[PDB]
């Protein structure tokens, strides 16, 4: 707890800069939020098959979102962009990332090794080699330090909810990672213990329950409708005892806020 | 700008990855350093070390961190273009072998290195390969952290990261004993070793293997127990058979150093990662009260 304060400041400054264009999907001629949702859901599966860190997945989505802010992509090439972005995310964050051959294998022979490699170059060129982006995950782990005391169920649920935000560009593309993490942390904290956004996190972030409310309203809805959603990989993932089976828990009927 | 505008002058050396060349811009006259990475040989695309170095060096913007001017991006090779300074510190210590580096310049350098590292840590960046070879000096008394190939953007709090980390001689005890987590403290440890090296004119702990490295540390700083390092005896790579050595006098380890200098050094080489001085707090230390910026002499 010597650099923790100015790291948080720096990350709060960076999330504004590594932010994707709010309504980029409207300007995309051939792809929609639905397709994006399929893409991200598939990336969740990849992360499960290769036991990848949550951070890697959150980075991949940021990379994809920024790439699509400046480049038009046809639907049949959207999976290539996701693959290259997952590959870059892995090289950046993972101790042992999967090799390129393994990334070719999970596309069911739709793309060649050559294509995935050229796309890697193109993503890097477009993102201009800036890959150290702030994520929901990074803000969450910081918030977890303020638990009185440390609770394993709440940690896993906050991760599950923060993850759900990645699937749906509408609305979550309009919120900063620190806001989403805040809303997620409070929602997980209320669900398991009944406790609320802690006093110490008000001092740290400058966020109140009132300032978090918009995002917290959407996130409650996504949580309640989670078994309905066309995409289910996240729910399947958080069934596991690794995450204490938090997806199977009953969400609260209302926040009362 | 394309490689056509660059004339290679000399091959300088091998990095943690790639090959460093001195080169000259044919249009502007500007002397640069180039880091050449071949994307052939290893058909895994752009390597992670390059990916991490480029993205972290583009964020980091400090007078004591090497400046990255450009990234040239073929499908054949990848070049990084840096400002050309004079010389790496290892080469400078070789050039100053006969006379040694004056204490005021050692003070100046350590001060600037701590400033660069502090800026690094405040931006969630671990260097993880601080050593003379990876530090660059110029002709007017500046020094800069270079080679971020083995660097990592870390999280608060940290996960388990790569265990290979840091050139053996400069490797912290927590890595050697195989702790689950390590952090900014490992960069501090390396600086301490560099600091002593500049003063004593030889490496502080020149071990040959992991186990020999530990024993050289244990002999100088005393074997760690529960009082000095809470929980050391339970660490994965600790052995009951370790020789229980006593800490030796620090004015014997580093003779030319004043009381202020010994104080800082003993805090930079504290066993407990938690109790080890930060780069931020080390800048406050009385040792740096009368710090100046001398030029380096290199020809005698
Ligand atoms: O000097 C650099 N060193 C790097 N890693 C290890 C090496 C040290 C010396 C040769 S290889 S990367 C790097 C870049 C760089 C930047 C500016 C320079 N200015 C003068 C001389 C060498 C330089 C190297
Ligand atoms: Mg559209």
């Amino acid at each position: 707890p010597d650099y923790h304060e100015d790291i948080h400041t720096y990350l709060r400054e960076m999330e504004v800069k590594c932010k994707p264009k709010v309504g980029y999907m409207k300007k995309q001629p051939d792809i929609t939020n639905s397709m994006r949702a399929i893409l991200v859901d598939w990336l969740v599966e990849v992360g499960e098959e290769y036991k990848l860190q949550n951070e890697t997945l959150h980075l991949a989505v940021n990379y994809i979102d920024r790439f699509l802010s400046s480049m038009s992509v046809l639907r049949g090439k959207l999976q290539l962009v996701g693959t290259a972005a997952m590959l870059l995310a892995s090289k950046f964050e993972e101790i042992y990332p999967p090799e390129v051959a393994e990334f070719v294998y999970i596309t069911d022979d739709t793309y060649t090794k050559k294509q995935v490699l050229r796309m890697e170059h193109l993503v890097l060129k477009v993102l201009t080699f800036d890959l150290a982006a702030p994520t929901v995950n990074q803000f969450l782990t910081q918030y977890f330090l303020h638990q009185q005391p440390a609770n394993c169920k709440v940690e896993s649920l906050a991760m599950f909810l923060g993850e759900l935000s990645l699937i749906d560009a509408d609305p979550y593309l309009k919120y900063l990672p620190s806001v989403i993490a805040g809303a997620a942390f409070h929602l997980a904290l209320y669900t398991v213990t009944g406790q609320s956004w802690p006093e110490s996190l008000i001092r740290k972030t400058g966020y109140t329950l009132e300032s978090l409310k918009p995002c917290l309203m959407d996130l409650h809805q996504t949580y309640l409708k989670a078994p309905q959603h066309a995409q289910q990989s996240i729910r399947e993932k958080y069934k596991n005892s690794k995450y204490h089976g938090v997806s199977l828990l009953n969400p609260p009927e209302t926040l009362n806020l | 700008g394309s490689m056509e505008n660059f004339q290679k002058v000399e091959k300088i050396g091998e990095g943690t990855y790639g090959v460093v060349y001195k080169a000259r811009n044919k249009l502007t006259g500007e002397v640069v350093a180039l880091k050449k990475i071949r994307l052939d040989t290893e058909t895994e695309g752009v390597p992670s070390t390059a990916i991490r170095e480029i993205s972290l060096l583009k964020e980091l913007n400090h007078p004591n961190i090497v400046k990255l001017l450009d990234v040239i991006h073929t499908e054949n090779k990848l070049y990084l273009v840096f400002e050309f300074l004079s010389m790496d510190l290892k080469k400078f210590m070789d050039a100053s072998a006969l006379t040694g580096i004056p204490l005021p310049l050692i003070k100046s350098y350590l001060f600037q290195l701590l400033q660069g590292l502090a800026f690094c840590h405040s931006h969630r960046v671990l260097h993880r390969d601080l050593k003379p070879e990876n530090l660059l000096i110029n002709t007017e008394g500046a020094i800069k952290l270079a080679d971020f190939g083995l660097a990592r953007a870390f999280g608060v709090p940290v996960r388990t990261y790569t265990h290979e980390v840091v050139t053996l001689w400069y490797r912290a005890p927590e890595i050697l004993l195989g702790c689950k987590y390590y952090s900014t403290a490992v960069d501090i440890w390396s600086l301490g070793c560099i600091f002593a090296e500049m003063v004593t004119r030889r490496a502080l702990f020149p071990g040959d293997s992991e186990i020999d490295q530990l024993f050289r540390i244990f002999r100088t700083l005393g074997t760690p127990d529960e009082v000095v390092w809470p929980g050391v005896t339970s660490m994965p790579d600790y052995k009951p058979s370790f020789p229980k050595w006593a800490r030796q006098d620090f004015s014997k380890v580093v003779p030319p150093l004043d009381e202020d200098g010994r104080s800082l050094l003993s805090q930079m080489l504290h066993y407990d990662p938690n109790k080890r001085i930060s780069a931020k707090a080390a800048l406050a230390h009385p040792f740096f009260q009368d710090v100046t910026k001398p030029v380096p002499h290199l020809r005698l």
